C-alpha cells in the first residue's frame, strides 16, 4: 500500500533464537514458513553497536552475553549461520554488513539462562582457528531428527573427539558407536568414513554453520524404512503434499495425500483409488491449469510422466493440486468415446443442440441409446427413436440402427437429428401407408428453411385431411395456414397440388423402377416467415 | 513492373555479362579441389641477378636480403611477380615476394605467396579478369622462375563503405585483390589480420603463419600430468582441434566406440492388381546418435622403454545410457527429453582420435537452474537424474562420485546480451525465417515485404511491432532511391543505417531449369527478384545477408544464378559463401534441403554453417554442391552422426485430437498432455485451452473412400488399393478398374490377367480416348503412366509414425508429386496444424485466411528451427566482433 516519506531508509532485521531450531525435521536450521522471528525495523545507517545495545536492552541481555551469527545464503541454496565480529565490525552500517540484503536474518546465540544463573558466561571464539558446528541426531526407529545444539571447536580437532559430545547430547550411553554424516545440502548427505582425521580434512570447504548428523550404529536400523539419515533426507527431498480435487464437485476443498516426486501414473492412481475406495481404472486425472486454479489437460492411462512433472509449474509457495473425476466405465473405454454433436427433437417439435458420447466403434443404435438416456419422451408415444440426416433444411435420409458410426461425418451443412417415432409411423401398412419426406421453402425450391419432417400417407388420402394432419403438427397461425402452397418436388421440377381436388396415391412419390440411389420425390410447402 | 529496380553496380554486373526438384544429385562423387599450384613450371633465362645492399639477416644456411635486381629492374619484398606455367595452358602464375635470400646450398631464392585467379574460384567466367584472391598456398622458389614484376593493388573497403551503396562506379586497370578465398568451403572472407614479429619482419609470410597455426592446432597433445604408473601415464587435461578436455568433461563418441552390456505372404492379384508395382521397391536408416561418455582417465601408454607415447593418447570413460539404449528400447524415447541420459558404472577405453567433441553432462538436481532453463541455455547440454543397472535392468539414484566434483556450493571456509539487429525480411511469407531468427535472439524484424496479402496479414499478427509492405519490392526500392520518406499510405520506408540485417527467399520462377542460359531466360533472370534482392543488399549495406532458396538454386542454369549472385556480392565488397542444409538435421521430421547464401560486411566475421543437431536419413543429407567440375562442401564436420535422435512423425503429431476428413473447426481442445519433447517445445509449459487450425481439406467421396481403403501398415500407398465396387458417400458407385491391354514390360498376373489400362503400353503412342476410365477406386491415371514415373511410389500414401514428412508442400494432394500426405491411422490428409508441426512452427504461431491459404503459408515457410540454427551461427559472429 502507501509508502512513507522515508520508508526506504529502513530495513528488516529478523532475529532468530536457538529454540526455533528444536523440532525441525527438514534441512538446514529451520523452516522459513514456520519460524518465529523477533523483527526489528532499523535505520540502514545504524551502526552494529547501536543495534546490539538496542537488542540487548529490548530482549533482556547484557551486550557481552550475546553473539550475532548472520544467517547467510550459500551457492548450493542453503542458508547457514555465518561469523560476525561484534568488536571489529561494530562501527559499520547495518546495510553494509547485510550487503544490501533485506530482510536480514541473524542467529542470536545466548547462554542458557538456567546455566547462567549458576554463573557461566559466553565462551570465547577464535575466528581463524575455531568453527561452530551444529549437531543433529537421526532416529531410524521413529524416522526423525533431534536437534542437539551447537558447539565451538578447533578446526584441527579430530572427528573421533567429537563423538562423546554427540553421545551425551543425545542421551546416548558413552562409547556408543555412531554413524556420522554431513548434511551438505538438500539431497546431499555425505557419510564420514574416517574418524581419525581432523575436521578440516574430513569436511570439504569447512565453514561455520555446517551440520553433522549422527545416528546409532545398530542392526535394528535395517527394520526402519529409512535406516540412515542419508535415505531420510533423500525421501524427504522427494516428499510432496498433493491436494486431490474432484472437478465435478463445486468448490471441493479436496483431500491431502503425502506422496513421492518419483511416483508414476499407476502408483498415484492406485493411491487415490485406495483413499476413495474404488478401482483405479474408474478414475480420470487432470493436470492443473496452474496459473488459474482449475483442471487442465486430461491424462491418458498411458501417461509416462511422474508426479513431479505434473506439479512442476506450481510455485514452492503454492498449494499443489491435482484434479480428477470418477468414471462409470474403465478409463480406456472412456477414452474410446466419440464426440458426436447432433440435434434432439422434443415432444414440442422444437430443436435442441445436444452432444453425445457413444463408443467410437459403436453403431447408430448406441448413439440413439445415449440420446434416450439423456432425454424424456412424450407422455405416450412409441418410445422408439430414430436418426435423420438433414442438408439444406431437407431430410436426405434415415439411418438404419445397425449402421456404423464411423461412416457418419457431422459436417458443416450436414445435420444429424434424433427424434422419437410418432405412434402412427411405428408400424404402418407397408404396401398401403407410406412415409414421405416434407420440407419448407420460400419462392423457388432451392431456397429452403424451417424444420423438415416425416409424414405418414394413406391411400386416396383426401389431401386436406393430410394437410390438417400437417397443420396439426405445425400449429403456427390459424389459417394463415391457408396461404400454404403445396408442391411435389422431383429432380428440381415441382408440380403444385390442388387442395380441394384431393389427388393422393403413393405412385406419385416413388422414383423410376428399382430406384434408390438418386434423390426421391418430396413434399414442399410455401409461406416464408 | 517488368524491369527490376536496380543499382548501377548490380545492373552493370548483370549487363556486362551478357553472352520441382529434378534431384540433380545422386552422385558420381569427386575428390575435389585439389590445391592448384602443384607441379612444375617454366624457368626463365635471366642475364643478371644481384643483391642490392647487404644481408639484413643471416641464418643457418640462408642469407636474407631486402631487395634484388633482375636484368636492370629492381625488385623488393612486398612486390608481386608473374611466373610462367610449364604447360601451354593460359593461367599466368602470380605471387607476392615474402622473402629474398641467398642459400649457398641451393642458390638465389625467394618465397612466393600465390594469388588465385578469380576465374579459378567459384566465380569462374563471372569474375573480374583483373581480380585476384589470397589463398594459403606458398612455396620457396629459385629467383630464375620470375618472368616479370607485376603490379597488384589492395582494394580496401572505404571508411564510408556502408553508404557507398547506390553510388555509380565512377569513384587505370591493374591487378587488384580484396578478399581471401577458402577453396574447399567456397568462403570469400576479409584478409587475415595475423601480424609478424619484428624478428621475422623481412621474411614474413601470412600463408606460412596460418599453415603453422592450423597444423599446430590439430595435433592432439596432453597437457598437465598428475600420475605416473608402471604401464602408463595419467594427465588432467588433453587438447585437440582447439577444444580442451579436462577430467570429468563430457565426450562425444561414434556408435562404434563402445557397446552397452544390455542384451540387444503371397498376395491376391485379383483383389490387389497393382501390388506388383511394389516388388521393385523391395535405403539405409538414420544413424545412431553419438555415444556419450564422461572422462574418468586421460592416459598415454609408455613405449616400454619407460617413456610415454603421446601419439597414443587414450581416454577411459563412463558410459551414459540413452533411454532407448536400455532394455525398454526405442519406445523409451517417445516421452523422454532428447537430452536426457542415465548414469552407468560401466566403463570403456577409447582413442582420443575417436572423440567428436566435448559436451556438458550434469546431474539435474545440483543444477541451480531448472532443468529446461539449463537445456535451452547452451548448445551441448545433457542431464541425468538416475542411474541404470543393465544387470538388474533397473533404475536407482546416481552414486555420489557422479555428482560433479566441481559444485559443492558452500564457500572458501578453512551472459552477454547483444542488441538485436534491425532486420528487413524480403518475401517474408508468414515469417518462419524471422521467427527462427527471433528465437536465435539476434534480430528484431522491423520491416517485411510480402505481396501475397494473407501471408502479410499473418506476419503482422505474429509481429505487431513491425511494418509490412504489400507493394512490389521494386517500386519500394525505387521510392527509397528517389529520396522518399514514406509510401503512398504513409508507412515509413527503411533508410540507410536502419537495416542491419537483410534476409529473404527470392522466387526463381522461369529461370529454374538446369540447362544453360539463352538470351530469353537470361532476360528474365536479369530483372528477377533475385537481382532486386541483391540490389536491396547493395543499397542498404547490412552487416549480414541471408538468401535462402530451394537446393537446386546452386545448380540453376548450370550454376550461373549462384555464380552471378556470389560475383555480385563480391563486387559489393562482401565476404560471402554458400551451402546446403537439411532441415531434418535441425529438429523437425521433414526432408527439406535448402540452398543458403551467406554474406557479411568487411568489418564483420563470416558466419559458419550450423553443425547438425539431429541424426537423419543419409539419402536426404547430401549437402555437397558441384560447380564447374569442382566439389564444394560446407564447414560442417558432422557427416555420419549427431548429438540428438531423429525427430519423427510420432514426435510431431501424436498428441493431436482425432479429426475427420474436411474438419472445419478453428478452435478445439487439445484434450490431453504433450506426449513428447517436441510437442512440449511447440506447445510450451503453460496451459492452452485452445488448439488452432487443426483442420483438413474436404476430399471428394471418391478420394475419401480411397483414403479409407489404404492399409495402416508402413509403406502403404495406392498400390495396396483393392480393386472393388464401392458405394460412395454421395450415392455414386465406384466401378472396378478394367484391364483392357497386355502390358509388355510388366507382363501378366499369376491368374493370367492383363496389366494394361490403355493402348499406349504398346509404345504405339495412340491413347484410345475411349479406353480412359473414370470413377475407379484404383485411379486409372496411375497405372496409365506408372511405368514412366517409378510406379508413382508414395501417392495416396500414409505417413509412418517412425518416419518423416516428405517436403511439406503448400497444398497437400494425395495424387500430387509430394503426395504421401495421409494420416498414419485416421483417414484424411494431414491437417494445417500437423504441417505446421512438421515445419517446427510453435502452436501459438498465427496463420490467416482460408484453409488453402494457411496450408500455403506453412508450405512456403523456412522451418524456424533451421533459421534458429543459422541465427545462432550468426550470433557467434556478433559476439566475436569486439
Ligand atoms: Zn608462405
Ligand atoms: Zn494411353
Amino acid at each position: 500500500g502507501p509508502l512513507g516519506s522515508e520508508a526506504h531508509l529502513y530495513m528488516q532485521v529478523q532475529i532468530v533464537a536457538e529454540d526455533q531450531f528444536c523440532g525441525h525435521q527438514g534441512n538446514d536450521m529451520y523452516d522459513e514458513e514456520k519460524v518465529k522471528y523477533t523483527v526489528f525495523k532499523v535505520l540502514k545507517n545504524s551502526s552494529l553497536a547501536e543495534f546490539v545495545q538496542s537488542l540487548s536492552q529490548t530482549m533482556g541481555f547484557p551486550q557481552d552475553q550475546i553473539r550475532l551469527w548472520p544467517m547467510q545464503a550459500r551457492s548450493n541454496g542453503t542458508k547457514r549461520p555465518a561469523m560476525l565480529d561484534n568488536e571489529a565490525d561494530g562501527n559499520k552500517t547495518m546495510i553494509e554488513l547485510s550487503d544490501n540484503e533485506n530482510p536480514w536474518t541473524i542467529f542470536l546465540e545466548t547462554v542458557d539462562p538456567e546455566l547462567a544463573a549458576s554463573g557461566a558466561t559466553l565462551p570465547k571464539f577464535d575466528k581463524d582457528h575455531d568453527v561452530m558446528l551444529f549437531l543433529k541426531m537421526y532416529d531410524p526407529k521413529t524416522r526423525s531428527l533431534n536437534y542437539c545444539g551447537h558447539i565451538y571447536t578447533p578446526i584441527s580437532c579430530k572427528i573421533r573427539d567429537l563423538l562423546p559430545v554427540m553421545c551425551d547430547r543425545a542421551g546416548f550411553i558413552q562409547d556408543t558407536s555412531l554413524i556420522l554424516y554431513e548434511e551438505v545440502k538438500p539431497n546431499l548427505t555425505e557419510r564420514i568414513q574416517d574418524y581419525d582425521v581432523s575436521l578440516d580434512k574430513a569436511l570439504d570447504e569447512l565453514m561455520d554453520g555446517d551440520i553433522i548428523v549422527f545416528q546409532k550404529d545398530d542392526p535394528e536400523n535395517d527394520n526402519s524404512e529409512l535406516p540412515t539419515a542419508k535415505e531420510y533426507f533423500r525421501d524427504l527431498y522427494h516428499r510432496v503434499d498433493v491436494i486431490f480435487c474432484d472437478k465435478t464437485i463445486p468448490n471441493d476443498p479436496g483431500f491431502v495425500v503425502t506422496l513421492s516426486n518419483r511416483m508414476n501414473y499407476f502408483q498415484v492412481a492406485k493411491t487415490v483409488a485406495q483413499r476413495l475406495n474404488t478401482d483405479p481404472m474408474l478414475l480420470q486425472f487432470f493436470k492443473s491449469q496452474g496459473y488459474r486454479d482449475g483442471p487442465g489437460n486430461p491424462l491418458r492411462h498411458n501417461y509416462e510422466g511422474t508426479l513431479r512433472d505434473l506439479l512442476q509449474f506450481f510455485k514452492p509457495r503454492q498449494p499443489k493440486k491435482l484434479y480428477y473425476q470418477q468414471l462409470k466405465m474403465k478409463i480406456t473405454d472412456f477414452e474410446n468415446r466419440r464426440s458426436f454433436k447432433c440435434i434432439w427433437l422434443n415432444s414440442q417439435f422444437r430443436e435442441e443442440e445436444i452432444t453425445l458420447y457413444p463408443d467410437k466403434h459403436g453403431c447408430v443404435r448406441d448413439l440413439l441409446e445415449e440420446c434416450k438416456k439423456a432425454v424424456e419422451l412424450g407422455e405416450k408415444a412409441s418410445g422408439k427413436l430414430r436418426l435423420l440426416e438433414i442438408v439444406s433444411y431437407k431430410i436426405i435420409g434415415v439411418h438404419q440402427e445397425d449402421e456404423l458410426l464411423e461412416c457418419l461425418s457431422p459436417a458443416t451443412s450436414r445435420t444429424f437429428r434424433i427424434e422419437e417415432i410418432p405412434l402412427d409411423q411405428v408400424d404402418i401398412d407397408k404396401e398401403n401407408e407410406m412415409l414421405v419426406t416434407v420440407a419448407h421453402f420460400h419462392k423457388e425450391v432451392f431456397g429452403t428453411f424451417g424444420i423438415p419432417f416425416l409424414l405418414r400417407i394413406h391411400q386416396g388420402e383426401h389431401f386436406r385431411e393430410v394437410m390438417k394432419r400437417i397443420q396439426s403438427l405445425l400449429d403456427i397461425q390459424e389459417k394463415e395456414f391457408e396461404k400454404f402452397k403445396f408442391a411435389i418436388v422431383m429432380m428440381g421440377r415441382h408440380q403444385y397440388i390442388n387442395e380441394d381436388e384431393y389427388e393422393v396415391n403413393l405412385k406419385d412419390f416413388e422414383p423410376q423402377p428399382g430406384n434408390m440411389s438418386h434423390p426421391r420425390p418430396w413434399l414442399g410447402l410455401d409461406h416464408f416467415n | 513492373p517488368t524491369k527490376a529496380t536496380t543499382t548501377k553496380l548490380v545492373y552493370q554486373i548483370f549487363d556486362t555479362f551478357f553472352a520441382d526438384e529434378e534431384v540433380d544429385d545422386n552422385i558420381p562423387e569427386m575428390p575435389s579441389p585439389k590445391k592448384m599450384h602443384q607441379g612444375k613450371k617454366k624457368k626463365q633465362n635471366k642475364n643478371r641477378i644481384s643483391w642490392v645492399g647487404e644481408a639484413v639477416k643471416t641464418d643457418g644456411k640462408k642469407s636474407y636480403y631486402k631487395k634484388v635486381c633482375i636484368d636492370a629492374e629492381t625488385l623488393e619484398v612486398g612486390d608481386c611477380v608473374s611466373v610462367i606455367p610449364d604447360d601451354s595452358s593460359k593461367p599466368l602464375y602470380l605471387a607476392r615476394v615474402t622473402a629474398l635470400w641467398e642459400d649457398s646450398s641451393n642458390g638465389q631464392m625467394f618465397h612466393a605467396h600465390w594469388f588465385c585467379a578469380g576465374t579459378d574460384t567459384v566465380l569462374g567466367a563471372t569474375s573480374d579478369p583483373l581480380e585476384l584472391f589470397l589463398v594459403d598456398e606458398c612455396e620457396d622458389m629459385q629467383l630464375s622462375y620470375i618472368h616479370s614484376k607485376v603490379k597488384v593493388i589492395y582494394k580496401a573497403p572505404s571508411e564510408n563503405w556502408a553508404m557507398e551503396g547506390g553510388m555509380d562506379p565512377e569513384s587505370g586497370k591493374t591487378y587488384f585483390y580484396q578478399l581471401w578465398y577458402d577453396q574447399d568451403y567456397a568462403r570469400f572472407e576479409s584478409p587475415p589480420k595475423t601480424q609478424p614479429t619484428e624478428d621475422n619482419k623481412f621474411k614474413f609470410c601470412v600463408s606460412c603463419a596460418r599453415l603453422a597455426e592450423m597444423r599446430q592446432k590439430e595435433i592432439p597433445r596432453v597437457l598437465e600430468q598428475l600420475e605416473d604408473l608402471d604401464s602408463r601415464v595419467l594427465y588432467y587435461s588433453a587438447t585437440k582441434n582447439g577444444i580442451l578436455y579436462r577430467v570429468g568433461d563430457g565426450v562425444y563418441l561414434p556408435p562404434e566406440a563402445f557397446t552397452f552390456n544390455i542384451k540387444l505372404e503371397p498376395v491376391d492379384e485379383d483383389l490387389y492388381p497393382e501390388h506388383y508395382r511394389k516388388y521393385s521397391d523391395y535405403n539405409l536408416d538414420a544413424p545412431e546418435p553419438y555415444r556419450i561418455g564422461r572422462i574418468k582417465e586421460i592416459f598415454c601408454p609408455k613405449k616400454s622403454n619407460g617413456r610415454p607415447n603421446e601419439t597414443d593418447i587414450k581416454i577411459r570413460v563412463n558410459k551414459f545410457y540413452r533411454p532407448e539404449n536400455t532394455h525398454k528400447s526405442t519406445p523409451a524415447s517417445y516421452h523422454a527429453d532428447i537430452n536426457l541420459l542415465y548414469w552407468s558404472d560401466e566403463e570403456a577405453v577409447v582413442d582420443f582420435k575417436a572423440v567428436q567433441g566435448r559436451c556438458t553432462v550434469e546431474y539435474g538436481e545440483d543444477l541451480p537452474e531448472c532443468v529446461q532453463v539449463y537445456s535451452m541455455g547452451g548448445p551441448n547440454r545433457f542431464y541425468f537424474l538416475e542411474a541404470y543397472n543393465a544387470k538388474s535392468k533397473s533404475f536407482e539414484d546416481p552414486p555420489n562420485h557422479a555428482r560433479s566434483p566441481g559444485n559443492k556450493g558452500k564457500g572458501k571456509g578453512k551472459e552477454i546480451k547483444l542488441p538485436k539487429l534491425r532486420t528487413l525480411d524480403v518475401f517474408s511469407g508468414c515469417g518462419g525465417l524471422s521467427e527462427g531468427f527471433h528465437q536465435a535472439g539476434i534480430s528484431d524484424t522491423l520491416w517485411a515485404i510480402e505481396m501475397w496479402d494473407p501471408a502479410a496479414q499473418a506476419f503482422r499478427l505474429n509481429n505487431p511491432g513491425s511494418t509490412v509492405f504489400t507493394e512490389d519490392c521494386n517500386i519500394l526500392l525505387k521510392l527509397v532511391m528517389a529520396g522518399e520518406t514514406t509510401n503512398s499510405r504513409g508507412q515509413r520506408l527503411p533508410q540507410k543505417g536502419d537495416v542491419e540485417m537483410l534476409c529473404g527467399g527470392p522466387p526463381c520462377q522461369g529461370f529454374s531449369g538446369m540447362n544453360r542460359f539463352n538470351s530469353r531466360t537470361y532476360s528474365k533472370f536479369k530483372n528477377s527478384l533475385v537481382v532486386s534482392f541483391l540490389s536491396y543488399c547493395d543499397y542498404y549495406r547490412p552487416r549480414f545477408f541471408l538468401l535462402e532458396n530451394v537446393r537446386n538454386f546452386v545448380s540453376f542454369k548450370r550454376s550461373m544464378v549462384l555464380k552471378l549472385t556470389l560475383r555480385c556480392l563480391v563486387r559489393m565488397g562482401y565476404q560471402c559463401t554458400f551451402g546446403v542444409l537439411q532441415a531434418g538435421q535441425y529438429g523437425v521430421a521433414q526432408t527439406r534441403r535448402r540452398a543458403i547464401i551467406l554474406a557479411a560486411a568487411p568489418g564483420e566475421k563470416l558466419p559458419l554453417f550450423p553443425e547438425p543437431l539431429h541424426v537423419f536419413a543419409p539419402r536426404a543429407c547430401q549437402l555437397s554442391v558441384v560447380v564447374d567440375d569442382k566439389k564444394f562442401v560446407s564447414n560442417i564436420t558432422r557427416l555420419s552422426s549427431g548429438p540428438f535422435r531423429t525427430i519423427t512423425v510420432r514426435d510431431t503429431m501424436s498428441d493431436l485430437p482425432e479429426v475427420r476428413n474436411g474438419a472445419s473447426a478453428l478452435e478445439i481442445s487439445y484434450n490431453g498432455e504433450p506426449q513428447s519433447w517436441f510437442q512440449r517445445q511447440l506447445r510450451g509449459a503453460q496451459y492452452q485451452p485452445i488448439l488452432r487450425d487443426h483442420i483438413c481439406k474436404d476430399m471428394s467421396a471418391l478420394v475419401a473412400a480411397r483414403m479409407r481403403h489404404i492399409p495402416l501398415a508402413p509403406g502403404s500407398d495406392w498400390r495396396d488399393l483393392p480393386n472393388i465396387e464401392v458405394r460412395l458417400s454421395d450415392g455414386t458407385m465406384a466401378r472396378k478398374l478394367r484391364y483392357t491391354h497386355h502390358d509388355r514390360k510388366n507382363g501378366r498376373s499369376s491368374s493370367g490377367a492383363l496389366r494394361g489400362v490403355c493402348s499406349c503400353v504398346e509404345a504405339g503412342k495412340a491413347c484410345d480416348p475411349a479406353a480412359r476410365q473414370f470413377n475407379t477406386l484404383i485411379p486409372w491415371c496411375l497405372p496409365h503412366t506408372g511405368n514412366r514415373h517409378n510406379h508413382w511410389a508414395g501417392l495416396y500414401g500414409r505417413l509412418e509414425w517412425d518416419g518423416f514428412f516428405s517436403t511439406t508442400v503448400t497444398n497437400p494432394e494425395p495424387m500430387g508429386k509430394q503426395g504421401r500426405v495421409l494420416h498414419p491411422e485416421q483417414h484424411r490428409v494431414v491437417s494445417v496444424r500437423e504441417c505446421a508441426r512438421s515445419q517446427g512452427f510453435p502452436d501459438t504461431y498465427r496463420l490467416f485466411g482460408n484453409i488453402l491459404d494457411k496450408h500455403r503459408q506453412v508450405g512456403n515457410a523456412v522451418p524456424p528451427p533451421l533459421a534458429k540454427a543459422i541465427g545462432l551461427e550468426i550470433k557467434l559472429c556478433m559476439l566475436a566482433k569486439a
